[PDB]
């Protein structure tokens, strides 16, 4: 099967969330940038060329937390108690239909992991687009569902909440704006480029009951130690 | 070489001579030498050296 | 690149005429090129010219924020914090100076005046800087004031005598003689408070290497990572395997401390949160059926499901952002109340960016300090965990704490730089921060001008700080960075004190005894005879061999770029973990960082060792180690490697093998005289007797012996790929022995130190008695100093008459003999010489 | 200085003066005298008895072991590990070779697969039949199958031990142990089982020692041709139960072990003997050891 | 050498309780000891009526037989902790001068030369390995003995002979009679029965 | 171990009514068929197994620090071989640069 990148899925997905397409395309590349620049798409890094680019892991991590949280809702019955991000909206449900939602909700993890590991080794540039596109098509799959009637309102809310948290988690790694520095609870506030408050003992080489060679129970004057010479 | 005196500089706290030739004090009859003198039975020698010559005094107890 | 030079055939080299006394010229050349303490002067020189400027201009950038604790004012009530930001731009150190009379012009201070007056032989340090102050208002805008400060003198740094910053360096030997200095001494000591102090060489574990030790912890693995250079900050990681089955990674550095983290949390924070990929970085393949991987995965599988009380909330989470936030609020020392900042989304972004900036700069910095190499570190980190698990399985033994393959000898430049870092930020950086804190408290930020800011910077660094910086360095030099007072018993003791390697020393009965013995890695680098014969210091102090040296850091970038440009080496980004174990690739290291893989480890080291012989491409001081047990190639160019020259032995094994093939081929054809196609084996060195006569004439040095591919420098970890003949006779005895093919030929006297070479016919004496002569020969009366009348010394003896021994040694070519040729009778005379006494003629 | 014979710088004097227990002794030894005076004359008889008393635990005969979640039924084809699916070929032979050792009806879902070290079986002279009897005599709550004793290299000898349901009925009221925990506890018991020896001793040598004996004419003569056993490791009670060793003349080097079994008076004589051995021959008078 | 040849052909079968490595080491240590014949060339080179060195050893004034053999015949096998020189130099090499898995006895501390003839570099290094132990153990012979000496005295010093020749601690018997004979160690005579 | 299909996490193995059931933290539950019937295993004498020295034995003919022996190689008829002695039983292996290796391996 020949895979081809589809830009139409990102445009459709971005329109639903009322956000710029550049925000979706910049998953994992938001570090060290202003979100206003990310929103406008200015300063976007070039496509990856190395299989060890942390962007590939960053996008893949965002994909698997969508899948991890989706399956938690899918298997809500098996839990002793559901986690926070899925319990407040399924609370009004009954047990027999809470034991359901694993038959009426389709699986969306069909062939992601196998293909991503192949694309990462073969061509890293296509792997980043594949992981982003997979996140959008999975969101559209969970947003374009229509039957049965009792599940549409419980999954579309989930789809928007998950994709928003993924974007927000990526957003919280960008360049911060302006804020009160004293809300942390202390006077001083250092940065990652500061050396004033570094540990003094850390400048030395890091790292390190009876002494067998110590004359501690031998009462001999320190000025007459030549009596211990081997001779 | 060293040989000092019947008297000389004295430690303020213990009342014993100072340490070694450098301070013009006495020489040490350490832990192992009281073991030997006790083994030999030399008890009047211990009185002469550890009391008369080092810090011996009179304590009054009710 | 492939080697191109070719030498004459080994069958035409005429060395049958050589003698052992002719090979002493090799030691003479090695000592003349090395000097005796030249490494000390070189280390202090590149500390002055290169070390301190780099440390100040790179590793002391100050960025802090402080609360505005003023009263009420239009601008005041509306602003909350001020950001102090500054760095140093221009740094230099001058020769020592002294003020004659009062309010003079800082005349020069000669070392003898410093010794007599009890002064300090310290040279001024001048620094320049630019400072940026940023004040933050409540509404959201901020105000920035920037000021450039003219260069000024902060304090004085101690100056080694004889170095580039010493006054006894722009003077002739006669001038040195006549100003109260010793014209024959090389120097290498510090003058402080009227005393002479020697900064001893320090044993230290090799950086960028994994040291695996056993010990509650089942096993432990340490790894100190330095991003390249003797003066860069080092961060260590400790990977522990506990009895509960949990593998914890702890990073000890200037920003973290004693915080043990589950191993998979580190992988998650860098974007790789999938467990299958995380496990793959340790086992290199999930599809391998090898019995090693079964042991590997079983430990890894159990380690994931162990509950950590401190990292409980984020153990089961796969969102990397919250894990970074969880760790950031745990390691940041300015966070006192949780959830007070979580309401503000900008504070969350601040702590996330700060933690990522810290981690990229502190976790394995030798692999890179940018965010690009995050996954690259994870591949290397998984390799370290893989090596540790191989020792739990007992596949490989733990690291030998005594071998010099994993040890470094650090001189005065490295030791003083380490002490400089901890003192500079305390006696300079801290007072400036206090000075600016009080400036902003007593004056509004907007009221400040360019004049006020510069005044506060210099006034804070008053002579309280100037006293602090200089005297703390002197305390480090005096208190001991292990240093000792220079006692001048004689010239031999002065040289032997500067060639002494000290250790960090613990109380373990086995550990305290093993480290005091002579190790198999000592011969040629550490004297096997010189040690203390009495007391707790027996074997705790070590002496460099006569030909041993200490190398400086090489130009690693030249070799690194060439290795990456080598078509035989595949870059790390072009190879997968599965491509390594399935194709059997060989990992290639340079200074401890993993840069790529090669299909033939032996051919790469062989081809680069041959390139080193020319010296035009690979520097002669480059260590090339091939690990035949794990099939890895390592390049080392860092400072602190002991090296000695070894004469290269060449043979004709290539022609010998072809003769064997031709002889076998003739026999298979039914030929009777098949043996006639064989040729004898010949192994020989290219050192000719004419070269020995040229060394003595001064027309042949060690540098151009290396340039001609005759001798090369060998490092203790590189010495493990060498088979060395102990003398030119063992090489001649096995000249036609194909079953013993030496790689180098040794000069027998190269295994002893300078003090151990004083004893004549030391090989005929009991070896324990050679140790005594090293101690006794260093406390011998004699001409203890050539400038004795100019010195006021305590407890020094100057023996009037000295004689060269009738049976002298090579050690007397470098130090003055101390003693007399007394006529001795070996007889019983009256019983007055019993029990180790002697009878002395009164006349 | 090696493990089990550590007589390096002061350790043994520290073991005596600090009254360290037998578990902390790094150089404990023991001298055993054969019960029959005729047997002690012959070296071969004393040599085979010395090799008889040598702790060969079942663990040291194993190259590798595998714990499998399997039950065995003769007719029903139960699931089996794919890497060990070839084991069924010799299972059929075992069933037709032992018409009395049929599989029980309460076999649990736990299998221990063992691959014997054939080199150790040769050097120590241990047959497959001896191992089977030792394990079946000590572990009645297991069912054991084995392959054929082969003399051809390349084909290993496989021991298969099936845990019965009664292995968990021993103590399952203590619910703080899942069935995986008991199975791991059982395999530790199986590996530490004693085969052909007595516990506590790792090496047993044969030495020549000299003794006096009153003749029929009242003459006291030195007998030089007396063989005994000097062992590495100490177990007075273990050698006490042996029928080839004279229990009355067992000489241990452990003060704590002699104190435990003989008393304080015999421990008093043991301290005197052990200090004298350390003191050598240029030692103090006897009254200083008392 | 012929023990090594047996090893090459696999003709060394260790007994029960010994590994092949431990049995091979035992054979090598036994095979590398000077016989009693070593004094035949030594005594033929000296005149016992005029030799100063021999008269010092023969009369017990100073020295011993291994001292003359080391001086004149050969040092022999260097043996630390009753075993040969273990390989601490990179997995099977004892020193840089010998190859990996070397079979010759010289590679494991066998010094073939005497002091009067001089040692080679590898022989001097092995001699220094054993010589350093003497210096280390001499240092320990002070501190380690002092640790044990002080603890022994503080436990035993309270024992004092009372008027019954018993040994007691202020009331409490330690011995019914000192030494079970009531005599002094300085007043004993060695007498045959 | 068993890796979850959904989230690629390490699934927890438990035992129910004569079957091995893997359950994940995301609720996904699967049952192993044949390859997951391996609770635990251990290998003894790991310090002298043949898989330990495979790389070292392969590299031995090219390492110049290994002991040589005067014996003819039966493959290339070279008159010297490389002799190595590995293990606690002192197993002797003769190797050559042409690929020959005693013990037939
Ligand atoms: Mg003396
Ligand atoms: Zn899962
Ligand atoms: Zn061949």
């Amino acid at each position: 099967e020949p895979w081809t990148f589809d830009y139409g899925k990102i445009i459709k997905t971005a329109k639903i969330l009322d956000i710029s397409p550049a925000v979706i395309e910049a998953i994992g590349a938001m570090e060290g940038r202003s979100y206003a620049d990310i929103r406008e798409g200015q300063g976007a890094p070039p496509p990856p060329t190395s299989m060890d680019d942390p962007r590939l892991m960053a996008v893949d991590s965002a994909v698997r937390i969508f899948l991890y949280n989706y399956n938690c809702l899918r298997h809500v019955s098996t839990f002793n108690k559901p986690p926070i991000h899925v319990e407040r909206l399924v609370k009004h449900l009954s047990y027999e239909e809470k034991e359901d939602l694993e038959k009426v909700l389709p699986n969306v993890v069909n062939e992601y992991h196998t293909t991503f590991k192949h694309l990462r080794v073969t061509d890293p540039a296509s792997a980043l687009l594949y992981s982003i596109e997979f996140l959008c098509i999975s969101f559209l799959t969970l947003y374009e569902i229509k039957e049965p009637s009792w599940v549409v309102n419980i999954v579309r809310e989930f789809a928007l909440t998950e994709l928003n948290t993924i974007i927000q988690s990526e957003k919280l790694l960008s360049k911060p704006g302006a804020f009160n520095f004293m809300i942390f609870g202390e006077d001083f506030v250092c940065s990652g480029e500061d050396s004033s408050m570094d540990d003094i003992s850390a400048y030395s080489s890091p790292g390190l009951l009876d002494d067998p060679f110590s004359i501690e129970d031998v009462d001999i004057s320190l000025d007459v130690l030549d009596n211990l010479a081997p001779q | 070489r060293y040989a000092v005196a019947s008297y000389g500089p004295t430690d303020a706290l213990t009342g014993q001579p100072l340490d070694g030739k450098r301070s013009h004090g006495g020489l040490r009859l350490g832990e192992m030498e009281h073991w030997v003198l006790t083994a030999q039975g030399a008890m009047q020698t211990i009185i002469e050296k550890s009391h008369d010559d080092s810090d011996g005094c009179i304590s009054y107890i009710c | 690149l492939r080697p191109q030079i070719t030498y004459g055939p080994i069958e035409t080299v005429d060395n049958e005429e050589l003698t052992e006394a002719d090979m002493l010229s090799f030691i003479s050349a090695a000592v003349n090129s090395t000097g005796l303490i030249g490494y000390n002067i070189k280390s202090f020189d590149d500390l002055m010219d290169n070390g301190i400027p780099q440390i100040v201009k790179q590793m002391f950038n100050v960025d802090i924020t402080y609360k505005d604790q003023r009263d009420h004012t239009e601008i005041d009530k509306l602003r909350e914090s001020v950001q102090i930001q500054f760095n140093f731009t221009d740094v230099n150190i001058e020769r020592p100076q002294h003020r004659n009379y009062s309010q003079g012009n800082k005349i020069n201070l000669l070392p003898n005046k410093a010794r007599l007056c009890g002064l300090s032989y310290s040279g001024p340090v001048n620094l320049a800087a630019e400072v940026i102050l940023t004040a933050h208002y409540s509404n959201g805008r901020q105000e920035v004031k920037r000021a450039s400060i003219p260069p000024f003198q902060v304090s004085t740094f101690p100056i080694m005598r004889g170095s580039n910053r010493c006054h006894t360096h722009h003077l002739s030997k006669t001038a040195k003689k006549e100003i109260g200095e010793d014209p024959n001494e090389p120097g290498g000591y510090f003058i402080a408070r009227g005393g002479e102090w020697v900064v001893d060489l320090l044993e230290n574990i090799r950086f960028n290497t994994l040291h695996i030790h056993y010990h509650n912890e089942i096993i432990r693995g340490e790894f100190i990572s330095q991003p390249g250079g003797a003066f860069e900050n080092s961060s260590q990681i400790i990977i522990r395997y506990m009895t509960t089955g949990a593998i914890t990674i702890e990073i000890n550095s200037t920003k973290f401390s004693k915080l043990r983290i589950p191993w998979y949390l580190i992988f998650r924070m860098f974007g790789m949160t999938g467990d299958d990929s995380i496990i793959e970085q340790v086992v290199f393949d999930l599809e391998s059926n090898s019995l090693v991987n079964t042991f590997m995965i079983e430990i890894l599988e159990k380690s994931i499901h162990v509950l950590d009380p401190i990292f409980q909330p984020v153990q089961h989470e796969l969102n990397r952002e919250k894990i970074i936030q969880f760790l950031s609020e745990k390691v940041s020392k300015f966070v006192s109340n949780p959830s007070a900042y979580k309401s503000d989304e900008n504070a969350v972004q601040y702590l996330n960016e700060r933690q990522l900036t810290i981690l990229d700069k502190i976790l394995l910095p030798h692999m890179g300090q940018t965010a690009d190499t995050r996954v690259r570190k994870l591949r290397f980190l998984g390799l370290l965990i893989h090596k540790i698990l191989l020792v739990i399985m007992n596949v490989f033994p733990p690291t030998d704490r005594d071998s010099y393959r994993t040890k470094r000898v650090h001189g005065s430049g490295v030791s003083l730089a380490k002490a400089f870092k901890a003192i500079f930020n305390t006696s300079v950086i801290a007072p400036i921060i206090n000075g600016f804190k009080e400036l902003l408290k007593q004056t509004a930020f907007e009221e400040l001008t360019q004049r006020n800011i510069i005044e506060a910077f210099s006034a804070a660094l008053s002579k309280n700080t100037a006293s602090d910086l200089n005297r703390s360095m002197e305390q480090s030099i005096i208190s001991g960075v292990s240093t000792q007072s220079l006692e001048r018993k004689n010239l031999l003791n002065t040289i032997s004190a500067l060639r002494t390697v000290n250790t960090h020393n613990s109380k373990q009965t086995e550990r305290a005894d093993m480290m005091r013995r002579v190790h198999a890695s000592y011969p040629g680098y550490i004297c096997v005879a010189q040690s203390a014969d009495t007391g707790e210091k027996v074997g705790m102090s070590k002496q460099l061999a006569i030909t041993a040296n200490v190398c400086t850091a090489g130009e690693v970038l030249s070799l690194k770029q060439r290795l990456l440009s080598d078509p035989a080496i595949q870059q790390l980004a072009d190879v997968s973990n599965k491509d390594i174990v399935r194709k059997g690739l060989a990992r290639v290291f340079i200074n401890g960082e993993w840069i790529g893989c090669c299909t033939n480890a032996f051919e790469l080291a062989q081809r680069y060792r041959m390139l080193r012989r020319e010296g035009k491409v690979v520097h002669p001081h480059t260590t090339i180690y091939w690990d035949s047990m794990v099939d890895e190639v390592e390049f080392w160019l860092d400072v602190g490697r002991l090296t000695r020259p070894l004469l290269i032995v060449d043979n004709n094994i290539e022609k010998y093998n072809q003769a064997c093939y031709k002889a076998a081929e003739a026999r298979k054809k039914g030929d009777k005289d098949w043996e006639k196609h064989k040729i004898p084996f010949i192994q020989n060195t290219r050192f000719t007797p004419q070269m020995a006569k040229d060394i003595l004439a001064g027309t042949l040095t060690l540098e151009d012996l290396v340039a001609q591919g005759i001798c090369e420098f060998i490092t203790p970890e590189e010495a493990e790929n060498c088979l060395v003949a102990f003398s030119i006779i063992e090489l001649r005895k096995h000249k036609h022995d194909v079953t013993r093919r030496f790689t180098h030929v040794d000069v027998p006297q190269a295994i002893l130190g300078l003090a151990a070479l004083v004893s004549p016919y030391a090989n005929c004496t009991q070896p324990a008695r050679v140790t005594y002569e090293t101690n006794q020969g260093r406390q011998t009366g004699g001409w203890y100093c050539f400038s004795w009348p100019y010195r006021v010394d305590m407890n020094r003896f100057f023996q009037f008459y000295n004689e060269m021994p009738l049976v002298k040694t090579i050690a007397h070519n470098y130090v003055i003999p101390n003693g007399l040729n007394t006529i001795v009778a070996y007889m019983i005379y009256g019983g007055y010489n019993q029990e180790d006494s002697v009878i002395v003629s009164q006349s | 200085v090696a493990g089990g014979t550590n007589k390096s710088g002061i350790v043994r004097p520290q073991e005596i003066f600090s009254a360290k227990p037998v578990e902390a002794e790094q150089s404990s030894e023991m001298l055993l005298r054969l019960k029959n005076p005729e047997v002690e004359t012959n070296k071969t008889y004393a040599q085979e008895i010395a090799n008889s008393i040598e702790l060969i635990t079942f663990e040291r005969l194993i190259l590798q072991w595998h714990l499998l979640y399997e039950t065995y039924s003769s007719t029903k084809k139960n699931v089996m590990y794919p890497d060990f699916a070839s084991d069924v070929e010799w299972m059929t032979d075992f069933l037709e070779n032992h018409p009395l050792l049929q599989p029980p009806e309460d076999i649990a879902n736990w299998c221990i697969r063992l691959e014997l070290n054939k080199t150790t079986m040769i050097l120590k002279s241990i047959s497959l039949e001896s191992i089977i009897n030792s394990l079946r005599a000590k572990h009645p709550n297991t069912y054991i199958m084995h392959s054929v004793e082969n003399t051809a290299s390349g084909i290993p000898i496989i021991i298969r031990i099936y845990l019965r349901e009664s292995a968990f009925r021993r103590s399952t009221n203590t619910r703080m142990a899942t069935d995986e925990k008991i199975a791991v506890n059982v395999v530790d018991k199986l590996l530490n089982s004693t085969i052909r020896g007595i516990p506590g001793i790792k090496n047993a040598n044969v030495v020549k020692l000299m003794r006096h004996r009153v003749d029929a004419q009242g003459k006291l003569v030195r007998l030089d041709n007396i063989y005994a056993i000097k062992t590495n490791g100490t177990n007075i009670f273990g050698a006490m139960l042996d029928d080839n060793i004279d229990p009355y003349t067992i000489v241990s080097s452990s003060i704590g072990d002699t104190m435990e079994l003989y008393g304080i008076e015999a421990a008093r004589q043991k301290i005197i003997s052990e200090i004298r051995t350390v003191m050598g021959d240029k030692g103090p008078n006897h009254r200083h050891l008392l | 050498e012929e023990i090594n040849n047996r090893l090459l052909h696999g003709d060394i079968m260790p007994p029960i309780g010994l590994t092949t490595h431990d049995f091979y080491e035992k054979l090598q240590l036994n095979a590398l000891k000077f016989p009693d014949r070593i004094l035949k060339p030594i005594m033929n080179s000296i005149n016992p009526e005029t030799n100063g060195l021999f008269q010092m050893v023969a009369t017990g004034a100073k020295g011993s037989n291994p001292n003359m053999i080391h001086i004149m015949a050969g040092i022999g096998q260097i043996e630390i902790n009753t075993q040969r020189i273990q390989p601490q130099f990179s997995f099977g090499r004892t020193l840089v001068y010998y190859p990996r898995f070397a079979l010759e006895a010289q590679a494991y501390g066998f010094i073939c030369n005497s002091y009067i003839a001089g040692l080679t570099s590898p022989e001097f290094i092995f001699g220094e390995m054993n010589g350093r132990f003497d210096l280390i153990n001499k240092a320990l012979s002070t501190s380690s003995t002092g640790y044990a000496n002080r603890k022994a005295i503080f436990g035993l010093q309270s024992c004092i002979v009372d008027y019954y020749r018993r040994v007691s601690i202020d009331t409490r018997l330690v011995q019914q009679l000192y030494g079970e004979d009531g005599l002094d160690a300085r007043q004993l005579e060695t007498v045959r029965f | 171990m068993k890796i979850c299909k959904a989230c690629s996490s390490c699934m927890v193995r438990t035992y129910v009514d004569g079957n091995i059931i893997f359950r994940c933290s995301c609720g996904e539950s699967v049952q192993g068929d044949s390859q997951n019937l391996l609770v635990s295993s251990k290998v003894y004498h790991t310090g002298e197994m043949e898989d330990k020295y495979k790389i070292f034995i392969k590299n031995a003919p090219f390492d110049p620090t290994n002991c040589q022996i005067k014996k003819d190689c039966p493959n290339c008829h070279l008159d010297y071989l490389t002799q190595i002695c590995i293990g606690s039983q002192k197993i002797i292996i003769l190797v050559c640069r042409c690929g020959y290796m005693s013990n037939r391996g």
